[PDB]
RNA sequence: AGUAGAAACAAGGAGUUUU
RNA sequence: UAAACUCCUGCUUUUGCU
């Protein structure tokens, strides 16, 4: 039985002018349908439609983007720019710790210079960035001469890197009783983004992370023996594949990116309190078959207390770059470029000198954005999986051995190529390199404008396909859509290039 | 007995274990998972993050009295905090390294019998075998078929009723006890535990995993059995599937019912087919079930099946003696008749000409839903006793019984005239006409047949004309026993001869088997039932059947064009085609095929219309043997699922599309391969 | 040259290549702050498209709730919640004229769930919402407090181990004014030491009294606790995800276990089921649709989607429904499932947290709770929250929000959906009568949708009727996320299709690594992945020898267990090294401690140490056989071989994994930030007793298999048990009969204790 | 500063001592 | 009162007490 509380408020819950269920359950017992759909169609408004629109070849206006600023780097350590600090083949005295594996490499760079400030940072504390540097120069010196032996290594706190590391810029959780009056006791910034505009480098930074290089960047494990015929086919459609995923320099990105966030999940889980020192390795396998160990820079790790799953690890990203911050500047805007060296290059017809920065750059990291490095290793599934699925559209097409089809001719297919002289088709090769080349940037520069965006830019994606096959598509409000898109294109740099990719697809899906 | 006091020594301590005392039979229910922790949103950082503090795992106390704290190497192993929420503790995965590595060593032989359905696994895979690649597309059906259901099929409920005496008897609570069947698989389930070891509570719940009857619906492209279904990954794929067979006991009872189901598509496969006397002996060469031929098991197999007795007798190997009539099995215990050609004028007037079996004789009525025994005179049924699992299944047997007694009153019944002129070019037999008017409506047979008194004396019971028993009165003749029919017969092997039209004669010349004695259930395979050639193209869907056939055209394009111009009997007589002739219409049957030979013979002599877009469009329909026609044949029509979607004469349409830019094929939706450029530049 | 990926849209067909546009790599989106801003901005959307129906007044409540069905008729493309109960019932009372007897056949099994349920079936799923302590706590912790609620009140009534009485008395609960709950406050005392003659502290939990009203016991007793939907992909804002109270997922799960079993006699709800079943559910209709396929049709698919699909639904029309699929059914069981659409249909959603201002002088932060929004000074806001507070601050009740219109997420699916699927239940030919006719699927929100009809314009004339029927109930279709166009593409639920080949790439891969529960049992889920993914999501051969590849390349950076054949180095080299030159079987040592990878694509059903067996010497295998075990703590069948994963389809999804028991399968860490809370009392009284509740469950053998369902009183309970215990050993035994006597003197003593 | 994006982090939390 | 040192915690830090 429904009691004396209930039952009162289950009165309420009901359609207006039914004021007891038990009327309104002795109601539907004696309901059959009258009709009354095509009764109430009749009452409601013929302005209440769905109507569709064609779709037309001459219909999808191209996306809009933003305008404002050029937008600036965000990747967590530099993409086109680094630099190999290499001593190869560590066999004796390049060891397996990265500490040490650190210092023998800056000890075969020969010129080293004073530190001396290229471009400002233009609005934090200039001298602390190169009072940073030296501190850590002369750090890491603090081990090399002493013979104690440590694994890892911990800054002592100065007043320049208590500036960069946000050592007690947190406002104190006070009580609010305690001063309400305060004239700007505000909520946060909960404004928009401030928008951004394309600019030329993000593309720049993905025609360097399509093409191949001359080390070997994955190796990886083994697996048990092909004696049944389908690991046979599986394991030469897979070493076809790391043909050009060894020698990707998108998987030099991975493999940075994997090492990054490990080291800096790892350090933040000890090193709590103190601001440890952690150099970024990544070790290349060449062509041949010696290894070698590059260094790329150092990172200095701030406090790390993690008690939600997004609080921010702050760290200072020292990274050795040869590119002059004065050749394109409206890309770091968030850095301070020191120049530190130079050394000796091999030239086709010569030889040059030609010198040597340090990008030095306040960051930061939640847990989840540097757990989300270490599964970057998924970029290579990711792309793996359509040239494993560019085997079933090409299954019922010839019905027999068929990775022997694809990377054996050179029979250059694909489109991917924009030029002066047109689209430029290519290879497999070339595209199992872009597809991880997209999905390793859908993981560096990933942000909730990624994802709002390839929702409903999918849902434009694929009428446009039904449009070039002639499937007679309709909307009905594609001018909404637009709006849809064009709210989530604000202000990073992967997703406006997203846009201008898909415009310069709109472009030539319907010609 | 020492545990109790430990059970009475907490009690004097203060409140704390006193609230125990008055903690209920739901409330140990409940905060048996009573987490003050919740459970982890996202596990995967926590393992990535808890495994850089130095103490990530809680092993329980017993560490504390046997594994050092000190090692060999200079780490820490375990620590003397507690873990939040127990009085386990805290330790490293360097003490899990050293358990390993210096831990005690027991000898339990008996722990592969513990987890001994995973080592069956491995004995399935080890001593498994693997075929070549078949590189077919993959046309995948998601059923709900079986995982690993193992002994006695019991129920899941009363797999736990077994496990629960064999755990420990005193907690069973069964109102039913057991079947009989239970009753020794239990007792040898009850010494093996013992057996074990001295064992845990573990080793009961593992052997209720095996009796687990789980049933997820999985894409099968093949077979589906509980050998095959752990797999189901290794062998199915893209362009490709993977002929796989794992060791063990292939079984004894159902093999048959793998080789039924595969045995009934060759037959439709042949009725179609221009000469089932030779392609169901040619796709015997090339079938395979579960890797062994089916010209293997064939031989070893005294089940009686009517498709299967087909493929028997095509390859010279003998049937039973029992006649069938409607898809049953009639023993002849007793008596004897003559043919006798007769011609009977039905409701319609319709004249049939029947065999009149002119002397009594004394039948056993089989079936797959019935048991009967049928007392047959000269155009008269004497007496029928008759059993069945229900009375749909009696009416069956009953309509069976009443067409092949030939009755005057079962004739004049008919309402009505008769044309289940079968999906063919030749005819049927009136026998097997007149069954099936009444097993669609027979309501008026049975006011017709005769209503009489009966004697119930030993739960003999009779039957009413509205499908309903009476022990008062019933129809003349039919008796339902309560209790099953005794059958209890054999039968001896004869050579029996076969002809094209698949009806099987014996010595006498008496038609024992036919395509129209064919059952129209199609079962679920179990052991993957492999084709060689294209004859798993229905199996895949009517839809598929044109894609494929289309799509086998292109590759085999320059075989076909030589076909095409020097040999277009052998061109047209292969079984690929015969494929598309199921779906062709029957109305039009012949017509089409008699159009295409001659318009095909049109563009032989005028040299010149050779056009690559209509010898493809039209070359499945001449696979039909082809008839005169008046001069309209163009409307050409193909079945899909129910609707007849057309293809055009001239252009294109929905089920046959071609565009000649992107020189791709569209049939159904569906890009069928990449025809080459060279017979769109010649002539 | 300039390189983009897109444009290989050009050559391949977008279904074929459509995995490229999931970035499903990267991070998702977190909600950082609160949903405070997250659930406002839903309660206002809600009562902006429901604006018209009459403001009632709760009478028990005080809540200020709308009632907006059966209202004005919709005039516009906005979306609507005015649903029409006269469509309601009539669009469903031609569901069962279409599947005949489905309604009183689906309650039968129903009323046999009911019939056989414990109150454990409610102690599983996710965390709720606990009234006691006004939080989130997990599923047993709020079960296992409001039940001494009711033995600290009056009248508990419940523990007759079925939950129907525990559904009884939740009913009775909302009639006892005085209802006198627990509170405990953290204290200190003060104590001595004889060995170094300090006085130190000592920290101990106290105990304080506390009572409700019926105007405050009935708002908790109504009260949805709003998240925010952390991680959810293709939403570049986020949503209110509600959680229910303690009481209301009790009337629920008897709600949504009849709309499932309606479902699953239905045939185009994907949903009760996983993706396989779904495949078959979408590529049957588009055959279903070539039924009538006649010579000149035009068949049009819809790939549609709902906008707004949980704020314009209403409860009330699901206590219309099954009020209705429950015709002719007994008076208590059309009672029992009625609660849950009535108290949805009074439900006050909390607002969350709050908010964290700063003082851009003082360099100050502070907090307010969500309770204060009744009373601020509206300037510390900014100009768009400032703008949400007034549209719903006449709907504070007590610090919760009246929201009677609508539901929301992480409450209940499977309901609405047998209603979306009605409205495509009635594009049946023998309904429409006339030439359009439609039918489709419906999930959760995102349909698809294929009608048919001999030219464009009957098409036009069907899609809008359709259109128009939807908006009788409420269900507005997304007019920017949808199209149409001809048969053989769509989507649904991102389950892409081509022609007729599906591509699944839907909950795509956010996992294939180590999703560490264990050490063995995070690979022997972990190889488990890699198999069923390659039936159920479609990964092929090459990536599923990479997905197992890199697979133990993270299995062996987060458990440290390199091979001793690659001589780097972290806490353990060289012991590891014994086993590599002892054991002749080198090539078959287990991989959770350095060894080789015998896995590949013939055999990732077969286990671990199963497929290791085979081949190892009578040591090792030998010291993996110790029964012992202190690394595994021998689970319940609950938690024995259960990992929760979660989809991208659902909430969340138990799947098994064929785990042997072994040394590496042990319990991770349990998080200590329970031990500076006040909150330190809920532990170190029950931290004690999960030590001794399973001492207990020593005494009977099937307490860790089955659940024990006997007479109360645990000290109680065994000793009913050790006097049958003491009876068979006396007739019969190895044991001396005298220290039988011993046996016996225990039991009274137990008792001499009061 | 920085991260970040519609609200957050920039340690929280407990003790003692000195205009 | 402003400075330093002392212990716990890193999903439970979302909030009920004295």
């Amino acid at each position: 039985e429904i009691t004396g509380t209930m039952c009162r408020l289950a009165d309420q819950s009901l359609p207006p002018n039914f004021s007891s269920l038990e009327k309104f359950r002795a109601y539907v017992d004696g309901f059959e349908p009258n009709g009354c759909i095509e009764g109430k169609l009749s009452q409601m408004s013929k302005e209440v439609n769905a109507r569709i629109e064609p779709f037309l070849k001459t219909t999808p206006r191209p996306l809009r983007l933003p305008d404002g600023p050029p937008c600036s780097q965000r990747s967590k350590f530099l993409l086109m720019d680094a630099l190999k600090l290499s001593i190869e083949d560590p066999s004796h005295e390049g060891e397996g710790i990265p500490l040490y594996d650190a210092i023998k490499c800056m000890k075969t760079f020969f010129g080293w210079k004073e530190p001396n400030i290229v471009k400002p940072h233009e609005k934090g504390i200039n001298p602390n960035y190169l009072l940073a540097w030296k501190q850590v120069l002369a750090e890491l010196q603090d081990i090399e001469n002493e013979e104690k032996i440590p694994k890892t290594k911990n800054m002592r706190k100065t007043s320049q890197l208590k500036w960069a590391l946000g050592e007690n810029m947190a406002p104190e959780k006070v009580d609010f009783e305690d001063c309400k009056d305060v004239s700007d006791l505000r909520q946060y910034d909960s404004d928009e983004p401030k928008p951004r505009s394309l600019a030329s480098w993000i593309q720049s930074e993905f025609n360097k992370a399509c093409e191949l290089t001359d080390s070997s960047w994955i190796e990886l494990d083994e697996i048990g023996e092909d004696v049944a015929p389908i690991e046979h086919i599986a394991s030469m459609r897979r070493n076809y594949f790391t043909a050009e995923v060894s020698h990707c320099r998108a998987t030099e990105y991975i493999m940075k990116g994997v090492y990054i966030n490990t080291a800096l999940l790892n350090a933040s889980c000890a090193a709590m309190d103190d601001f440890q020192l952690i150099p970024m390795i990544s070790k290349c396998r060449t062509k041949e078959g010696r290894r070698k160990t590059n260094l790329y820079g150092f990172i200095i790790k701030g406090r790390s207390h993690l008690r939600n799953d997004t609080d921010v690890v702050n760290f200072v990203s020292m990274e050795f770059s040869l590119t002059d911050p004065r050749l394109e500047p409206h890309k770091w805007e968030k850095y301070c470029v020191l120049e530190i060296g130079d050394m000796l290059l091999r030239t086709a017809i010569g030889q040059v000198s030609r010198p040597m920065f340090l990008y030095v750059r306040t960051n930061g990291t939640s847990k989840i954005k540097m757990k989300w490095g270490m599964e970057m290793r998924r970029c290579l599934l990711q792309s793996l999986q359509q040239i494993e699925s560019m085997i079933e559209a090409e299954s019922s097409v010839k019905e027999k051995d068929m990775t022997k089809e694809f990377f054996e001719n050179k029979s250059e297919t694909w489109p991917i190529g924009e030029s002066p002289k047109g689209m430029e088709e290519g290879s497999i090769g070339k595209v199992c390199r872009t597809l991880l080349a997209k999905s390793v940037f859908n993981s560096l520069y990933a942000s909730p404008q990624l994802e709002g965006f390839s929702a409903e830019s999918r849902k434009l994606l694929l009428i446009v396909q039904a449009l070039r096959d002639n499937l007679e598509p309709g909307t009905f409000d594609l001018g909404g859509l637009y709006e849809a898109i064009e709210e989530c294109l604000i202000n990073d740099p992967w997703v406006l290039l997203n846009a201008s990719w898909f415009n310069s697809f709109l472009t030539h899906a319907l010609k | 007995m020492e545990r109790i006091k430990e059970l009475r020594d907490l009690m004097s301590q203060s409140r704390t274990r006193e609230i125990l005392t008055k903690t209920t039979v739901d409330h140990m229910a409940i905060i048996k998972k009573y987490t003050s922790g919740r459970q982890e949103k996202n596990p995967a950082l926590r393992m990535k993050w808890m495994m850089a503090m130095k103490y990530p795992i809680t092993a329980d106390k017993r560490i504390m009295e046997m594994i050092p704290e000190r090692n060999e190497q200079g780490q820490t192993l375990w620590s003397k905090t507690n873990d939040a929420g127990s009085d386990r503790v805290m330790v490293s995965p360097l003490a899990v390294t050293w358990w390993n590595r210096n831990g005690p060593t027991t000898s339990t032989v008996h722990y592969p019998k513990v987890y001994k359905t995973y080592f069956e696994k491995v004995e399935r895979l080890k001593h498994g075998t693997f075929g070549p690649v078949h590189f077919r597309n993959q046309v995948k059906i998601r059923r709900r078929v079986d995982i690993n259901p193992g002994h006695a099929d019991l129920s899941a409920k009363e797999a736990q009723d077994v496990i629960m005496e064999v755990v420990f008897p005193n907690e069973v609570g069964a109102r039913i006890l057991t079947s009989e069947s239970q009753l020794t698989i239990t007792k040898e389930k009850k010494e093996e535990l013992q057996d074990c070891k001295i064992a845990p509570l573990m080793v009961a719940y593992m052997l209720e995993r095996e009796l687990v009857r789980k049933t997820r619906f999985l894409p099968v492209a093949g077979g589906t059995s509980s050998v095959y279904i752990e797999v189901l990954h290794l062998t199915q794929g893209t362009c490709w599937e993977q002929m796989y067979t794992p060791g063990g006991e292939v079984r004894n009872d159902d093999v048959d019912q793998s080789l039924i189901i595969a045995a009934r598509n060759i037959v439709r496969r042949a009725t179609v087919s221009a000469d089932p006397l030779a392609s169901l002996l040619e796709m015997c060469h090339s079938t395979q079930i579960g890797g062994i031929r089916m010209v293997d098991i064939l031989r070893q197999n005294p089940t009686e099946e009517q498709a299967v007795d087909i493929c028997k007798a095509a390859m010279g190997l003998r049937i039973s003696s029992s006649f069938s009539f409607g898809g049953f099995t009639f023993k002849r215990t007793s008596g004897s008749s003559v043919k006798k050609e007769e011609e009977v004028l039905t409701g319609n007037l319709q004249t049939l000409k029947i065999r009149v079996h002119e002397g009594y004789e004394e039948f056993t009525m089989v079936g797959r839903r019935a048991t009967a025994i049928l007392r047959k005179a000269t155009r008269r049924l004497i007496q029928l006793i008759v059993s069945g699992r229900d009375e749909q299944s009696i009416a069956e047997a009953i309509i069976v019984a009443m067409v092949f007694s030939q009755e005057d009153c079962m004739i004049k019944a008919v309402r009505g005239d008769l044309n289940f002129v079968n999906r063919a070019n030749q005819r049927l037999n009136p026998m097997h006409q007149l069954l099936r008017h009444f097993q669609k409506d027979a309501k008026v047979l049975f006011q017709n047949w005769g209503i009489e008194p009966i004697d119930n004396v030993m739960g003999m019971i009779g039957i009413l004309p509205d499908m309903t028993p009476s022990a008062e009165m019933s129809l003349r003749g039919v008796r339902v026993s309560k209790m099953g029919v005794d059958e209890y017969s054999s039968t001896e092997r004869v050579v029996v001869s076969i002809d094209r039209f698949l009806r099987v004669r014996d010595q006498q010349g008496n038609v024992l088997l036919s395509p129209e004695e064919v059952s129209e259930t199609q079962g679920t395979e179990k052991l993957t039932i492999t084709y060689s050639s294209s004859m798993m193209w229905e199996i895949n869907g009517p839809e598929s059947v044109l894609v494929n056939t289309y799509q086998w055209i292109i590759r085999n394009w320059e075989t076909v064009k030589i076909q095409w111009s020097q040999d277009p009997t052998m061109l047209y007589n292969k079984m690929e085609f015969e494929s598309f002739q199921s779906l062709v219409p029957k109305a039009a049957r012949g017509q089409y095929s008699g159009f295409v030979r001659t318009l095909f013979q049109q563009m032989r002599d005028v040299l010149g219309t050779f056009d690559t877009v209509q010898i493809i469009k039209l070359l499945p329909f001449a696979a039909a043997p082809p008839e005169q026609s008046r001069m309209q044949f163009s409307s050409l029509t193909v079945n899909v699922r129910g609707s007849g979607m057309r293809i055009l004469v001239r252009g294109n349409s929905p089920v046959f599309n071609y565009n000649k830019a992107t020189k791709r094929l569209t049939v159904l939706g569906k890009d069928a391969g990449a025809l080459t450029e060279d017979p769109d530049e010649g002539t | 040259m300039d390189v983009n990926p897109t444009l290989l849209f050009l050559k391949v067909p977008a279904q074929n290549a459509i995995s490229t546009t999931f970035p499903y790599t990267g991070d998702p989106p977190y909600s950082h702050g609160t949903g405070t801003g997250y659930t406002m901005d839903t309660v206002n959307r809600t009562h902006q498209y429901s604006e018209k129906g009459k403001w009632t007044t709760n009478t028990e409540t005080g809540a200020p709730q709308l009632n907006p069905i059966d209202g004005p008729l919709p005039e516009d493309n906005e979306p609507s919640g005015y649903a029409q109960t006269d469509c309601v019932l009539e669009a469903m009372a031609f569901l069962e004229k279409s599947h005949p007897g489905i309604f009183e056949n689906s309650c039968l099994e129903t009323m046999e769930i009911v019939q056989q349920t414990r109150v454990d079936k409610l102690t599983q799923g996710r965390q709720t919402y606990d009234w006691t302590l006004n939080r989130n706590q997990p599923a047993a912790t709020a079960l296992a407090n409001t039940i001494e609620v009711f033995r600290s009140n009056g009248l508990t009534a419940n523990e007759s181990g079925r939950l129907i009485d525990f559904l009884k008395d939740v009913m009775e609960s909302m009639d006892k004014g005085e209802m006198e709950i627990i509170t405990h406050f953290q204290r200190k005392r003060r104590v001595r030491d004889n060995m170094t003659k300090k006085m130190v502290t000592q920290r101990t939990i106290g105990k304080k009294k506390q009572r409700l009203n019926k105007r405050s016991y009935l708002i908790r007793a109504l009260t949805l606790n709003t998240m925010t939907k952390d991680a959810e992909r293709g939403k570049l804002k986020r949503r209110a995800i509600a959680t229910p109270g303690m009481q209301i997922r009790g009337f629920v799960y008897f709600v949504e276990t009849l709309a499932r079993s309606i479902c699953e006699k239905l045939e185009q709800s994907g949903l009760p089921v996983g993706g396989n079943e779904k495949k078959a559910k979408l590529a049957n209709v588009v055959r279903k649709m070539m039924t009538n396929s006649q010579d000149t049709e035009l068949s049009f698919t819809i790939t549609g989607d709902n906008t707004k699909w949980n704020e314009n639904q209403n409860p009330r029309m699901f206590l219309a429904m099954i009020t209705y699929i429950t015709r002719n059914q007994p008076e208590w069981f059309r009672n029992v499932l009625s609660i849950a659409p009535i108290m949805f249909s009074n439900k006050m959603a909390r607002l969350g947290k709050g908010y964290m201002f700063e003082s851009k002088s003082m360099k100050l932060r502070t907090q307010i709770p969500a309770e204060m929004l009744a009373s601020i000074d509206l300037k510390y806001f900014n100009e768009s929250t400032r703008k949400k507070i007034e549209k719903i601050r006449p709907l504070l009740i007590d610090g919760t929000a009246s929201l009677s219109p609508g539901m929301m997420m992480g409450m209940f699916n499977m309901l609405s959906t047998v209603l979306g699927v009605s409205i495509l239940n009635l594009g049946q030919k023998r309904y429409t009568k006339t030439t359009y006719w439609w039918d489709g699927l419906q999930s959760s929100d995102d349909f698809a949708l294929i009608v048919n009809a001999p030219n464009h314009e009957g098409i036009q004339a069907g899609v809008d009727r359709f259109y128009r029927t939807c908006k009788l109930v409420g269900i507005n279709m997304s007019k920017k996320k949808s199209y149409i166009n001809r048969t053989g593409t769509f989507e649904f639920t991102s389950f892409f299709y081509r022609y007729g080949f599906v591509a699944n790439f839907s909950m795509e891969l956010p996992s294939f690594g180590v999703s560490g529960i264990n050490e063995s049992a995070d690979m022997s889920i972990g190889v488990t992945v890699i198999k069923n993914n390659m039936i159920n999501n479609d990964l092929g051969p090459a990536t599923a020898q990479m997905a197992l590849q890199l697979f133990i390349k993270d299995y062996r950076y987060t458990y440290r267990c390199h091979r001793g054949d690659t001589q780097i180095q972290t806490r353990r080299s060289f012991e590891l090294k014994k086993l590599w030159e002892q054991t002749r079987s080198k090539a078959g040592l287990l991989v959770s401690d350095g060894g080789p990878n015998l896995y590949n694509i013939r055999n990732l059903h077969i286990p671990e140490v199963c497929l290791k067996w085979e081949l190892m010497d009578e040591d090792y295998q030998g010291r993996l056989c110790n029964p012992l075990n202190p690394f595994v703590s021998h689970k319940e069948i609950e938690s024995v071989n259960n990992a929760v994963v979660m989809p991208a389809h659902g909430p969340a999804k138990s799947m098994e994994y064929d785990a042997v028991a072994t040394t590496h399968s042990w319990i991770p860490k349990r998080n200590r930030s329970i031990l500076n809370t006040s909150q330190r009392g809920i532990l170190e009284d029950e931290q004690m007793y999960q030590k001794c509740c399973n001492l207990f469950e020593k005494f009977f053998p099937s307490s860790s298999y089955r659940r024990p369902v006997g007479i109360s009183s645990m000290v109680e309970a065994m000793v009913s048990r050790a006097r049958i215990d003491a009876r068979i050993d006396f007739e019969s035994g190895r044991i001396k009969k005298e220290e039988f006597a011993e046996i016996m003197k225990i039991c009274s003593t137990i008792e001499e204790l009061r």
